DNA sequence: GGATTACACCCAAGACACCAGGCACGAGACAGAAA
RNA sequence: UGCCUGGUGUCUUGGGUGU
DNA sequence: TTTCTGTCTCGTGCCTGGTAATCC
């Protein structure tokens, strides 16, 4: 993940406006799928896809 | 063939911790974590995530006052000593009194009978190794000044002795780099030393 | 003080070589110095730097000049210099090169001052 | 000079292939990465390599050993100098020209400058 | 950790011991912690010093 | 007595430390503790230590001896003779002394040797003298079927695995729980597999790394006394199906063999875990067995 | 024929192996056939 | 006791800024 | 029409190669 902050992220990945935003701050959240590793083994779905 | 073996206290406490009862009991000094500070207890963790806990009599010197809080803080590990193990329960309660954690230095239940243990021998390199302990390294001082000479007592002696009746020299005392020895030619073949006491030094070679 | 408090330090590096970055220390108020070490500090006043605009066809276009801090975000430099450097304050634009040595600094400020 | 340079070391033998720092790939987007120009220079220069090597053991057209060197020739003088006087140049499939090892050290931007 | 040496398989090995930050954790004789890289010197006996690979107990 | 790398290297906390100043140590003793020898000889082989035997009453065997070789003789000829003699007998104490200490030394050793050799049979014999689990309302020596539930270390991002195995020592049925153990969906999903699937496992076994498999012990308990899991029996007082903790030395050993890769190529290292602590419950003598050479490593 | 033609800096915008065709695994549906 | 992240294409082209 | 099923088409998959001065 970018060292910025998510927290003024909507529930869609859109910042809204009216919203004040200063450097590095993400404005647009999206994610690319990679496929799963081993991780399956024991992780309790908190593994990263 | 004896049937299945069920693990018992003892067993399944070494097999969790993997640390065996005798290596974890009552009179043992261990690096204990700190994790959580209150005013009437401290929470602290053990190298092998045992829990503990030391109710406030012993987080602070019975003669001190001060809060547990504002001497020991969290993330701030010091060493514990044993007084109780929950081993079904895998608590602990620890003490952090120095009668505990610096006298205990022979913890070994060694039999030290004479007939069969040479207890001279050992104490004798108890003071061999104490005198090497004292033992330390002593190095000259340099000061700069027009009058300083890097001189003995007899060598500042001698230099005056070419010099007329008033000439002064300044040399390193014997009673330490805060004092300074001056001598001056009194009279021929007659020299006083004086000692000089330094206070507020900046260094040891240092005015 | 910290990276954000003028004066104040960015990195503390150890004899080792280790850095330890100020930003993502919980403890800084917890570090003791020993001698040895070295403290990225923040840039103060008379530190001699290297200036520099281009194109430099002379070498009197890099000269070292000593730092003054002040407000607001340009360059500021007497006017008597504004020759050699054929520069004016028209939209001009100069570089800075900072020493990162006590050998460097003193060829800087015996040399190029 | 007989210990350093002799003079049928001028005709290559034996190719030394450079490790991936010098030819490093690129990340074109988030899931393809490029390969760069050397490694696919180098990987046509291979595939020439096997089919002379499978043509010569199987049958032997002198006309088709000849075209099939040429091209060898031609590839291995390319990999490393693309800009040679009184023939066309190697291409790209995107069409531009391949940037051999010549051009990396020459111009303002190259290596040495 | 009593200082000898020993040869084993690869597969004989129990496993690493993967340790965090808070569970390797090392105190001096004077009580100050020491932590994973850091210079030490032996109190006494050869007196050496090194750099702290690993703590263990 | 201690050279100066025994004057040095003999620490408080070293194994050493124990016999840094015997003396006058009996021998007729030291067969009772043969450890205590064999580690002052493996001392004396890192040139710390050095190994006497002394007699006390070796003046007593020189000046009988002297007395049967000496003469009767009292002039100053007989006397010469005689200082000759006892001179000659020393020089050959002298040469005699190291040999004889040498071959007590060697019988000693081997004594020693040979106890601690039994004692370590004797706890191996121990180690692997085990029945497997017998089930209750059946005759001993019969396999049961065994579910093994792991997660390892208990870390947030912490899974439990679930294992089954049958009597035939074939694995069954192998279930993830990817949801927070101390939630009621996790008691409800176990209690679910427990129960609809058939499986009725005949005892059950819990193992991990560290403490916090024994909270994951200790709920299971609960849900086990809670929703009384008795064992199906085939055809009244039901039974419980037992939970306890299993050792897993062998288990251990399992999910890092090749053997086990071979045998399961598509399965995690957990489950590689389960299996082994499954089939330790089944036949722990086989389980040792399969350890071959990795055997001898275990703490014995 | 070959080689080279000032220095530094900023920003924005458009392209970067695609593909097609022959070879494999699994599946399933609608029609065969006895009763 | 639930416990914190540094890792950023390339190649062309265009338009600009200060001399 | 009920029931067991065949077997050949076909969805999903994939391999891998074709395709402007000047100057010396
Ligand atoms: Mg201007």
């Amino acid at each position: 993940l970018k060292h910025g902050t998510y927290e003024k992220l909507d529930e869609d990945g859109l910042i809204a406006p009216g919203v004040r935003v200063s450097g590095d701050d993400i404005i647009i959240g999206k994610t690319t799928p990679i496929p799963p590793d081993t991780e399956e083994l024991g992780q309790r779905t908190k593994y990263h896809t | 063939r004896r049937d299945f073996h069920i693990l018992n206290e003892a067993e399944i406490f070494q097999l969790l911790t993997r640390e065996t009862v005798d290596s974890f009991r009552k009179g043992m000094v261990i690096p204990v974590y700190v994790r959580k500070v209150e005013s009437s207890y401290m929470s602290v963790s053990t190298q092998s995530l045992i829990a503990g806990n030391i109710q406030r009599q012993d987080i602070l010197e019975p003669n001190d006052r001060r809060d547990p809080r504002e001497v020991y803080s969290v993330g701030q590990t010091v060493r514990a000593c044993i007084l109780d193990v929950d081993y079904y329960n895998f608590k602990c309660q620890l003490s952090l009194l120095r009668q505990f954690t610096e006298n205990q230095v022979a913890g070994l239940n060694v039999n030290r009978n004479p007939k069969f243990w040479d207890i001279e021998s050992e104490n004798r390199d108890r003071q061999e190794e104490i005198d090497k302990q004292r033992e330390e390294s002593r190095e000259s001082r340099v000061i700069k000044h027009p009058f300083f000479h890097n001189m003995k007592s007899k060598e500042a002696e001698d230099y005056l002795a070419a010099r007329p009746v008033g000439d002064v020299v300044i040399r390193p005392s014997s009673k330490g780099s805060n004092h300074i020895t001056i001598s001056w030619k009194v009279a021929p073949q007659l020299y006083q030393h004086i000692d000089v006491l330094e206070e507020n030094k900046d260094d040891a070679n240092a005015i | 003080n910290g990276p954000n408090e003028h004066p104040g330090a960015k990195y503390v590096i150890r004899d080792n070589g280790d850095r330890i970055d100020l930003r993502y220390h919980k403890r800084a108020g917890d570090i003791v110095l020993q001698y040895g070490w070295k403290v990225e500090r923040h840039l103060m006043d008379d530190d001699p730097v290297l200036f520099n605009r281009q194109p430099s066809l002379h070498k009197m276009s890099m000269m070292a000049h000593r730092v003054k801090v002040m407000p607001y975000s340009t360059f500021r430099l007497n006017l008597s210099v504004t020759s050699p450097y054929n520069a004016d304050f028209d939209g001009d634009e100069m570089n800075l090169h900072v020493p990162q040595s006590e050998e460097t600094r003193a060829e800087l400020s015996q040399l190029c001052a | 000079n007989e210990d350093y340079a002799r003079p049928e070391w001028m005709i290559i033998t034996v190719l030394p292939v450079p490790p991936p720092q010098v030819r490093p790939s690129i990340a074109m987007d988030e899931t393809t990465q490029g390969q760069d120009d050397l490694t696919h220079k180098l990987s046509d220069i291979l595939k020439a390599n096997i089919n002379v090597q499978k043509l010569e053991m199987d049958g032997s057209p002198q006309h088709i050993i000849n075209e099939v060197e040429q091209l060898l020739q031609f590839h291995v003088a390319t990999y490393m100098d693309n800009d040679i006087a009184g023939q066309p140049q190697a291409l790209q499939k995107s069409g531009r020209p391949v940037k051999a090892i010549r051009a990396r050290l020459k111009g303002k931007e190259g290596r040495l400058r | 950790s009593d200082g000898k040496l020993l040869s084993l398989p690869p597969v004989s090995i129990y496993s690493k011991l993967n340790l965090n930050p808070n569970q390797q954790i090392a105190i001096d004789s004077n009580g100050v912690e020491v932590k994973v890289g850091d210079t030490v010197r032996e109190f006494t006996g050869e007196r050496r010093q090194g750099t702290i690979l690993h703590v263990y107990r | 007595e201690l050279t100066e790398r025994g004057k040095l290297q003999i620490e408080p906390e070293s194994p050493y430390f124990d016999f840094k100043y015997a003396k006058n140590r009996p021998i007729s003793a030291l067969t009772a503790t043969p450890d205590l020898y064999l580690r002052m000889i493996q001392a004396e082989n890192d040139g710390l230590v050095n190994i006497k035997v002394e007699l006390p009453m070796l003046s007593t065997v020189v000046d009988h001896f002297y007395n049967i070789l000496k003469s009767d003789g009292t002039s100053e000829i007989s006397e010469k003779w005689n200082a000759l003699r006892n001179d000659a007998w020393k020089q050959s104490l002298d040469k005699l002394i190291p040999l004889v200490q040498l071959n007590v030394k060697e019988s000693i050793r081997r004594d020693c040797e040979r106890v601690l050799y039994f004692q370590v049979k004797n706890s191996f014999t121990k180690k692997i003298d085990q029945a497997p689990y017998q089930p209750p309302t059946y005759a001993k020596g019969t396999i049961p079927r065994v579910l093994t539930l792991s997660f390892g270390e208990g870390n947030r991002g912490d899974a439990v695995l679930g294992v089954f195995m049958d009597d035939s020592g074939d694995v069954k049925s192998q279930i993830k729980f990817d949801e927070d153990f101390q939630s009621r969906d996790f008691s409800d999903s176990l209690t679910r597999y427990i129960k609809s699937n058939n499986i009725n496992p005949d005892i059950i076994g819990i193992s991990g790394f560290n403490i916090h498999t024994k909270k994951l012990f200790d709920k299971v308990n609960e849900l086990v006394n809670e929703e009384r899991l008795t064992i199906e029996y085939d055809n009244s007082d039901k039974h419980l199906i037992r939970v306890i903790y299993v050792n897993d030395e062998t288990a251990r050993l399992y999910q890092h063999s090749s053997k086990s890769s071979a045998e399961y190529p598509n399965r995690p290292q957990l489950a590689k875990y389960c299996i082994g602590l499954a089939k330790y419950i089944q036949s722990p003598l086989l389980e040792y067995l399969a350890l071959d050479e990795s055997m001898y490593s275990l703490h014995i």
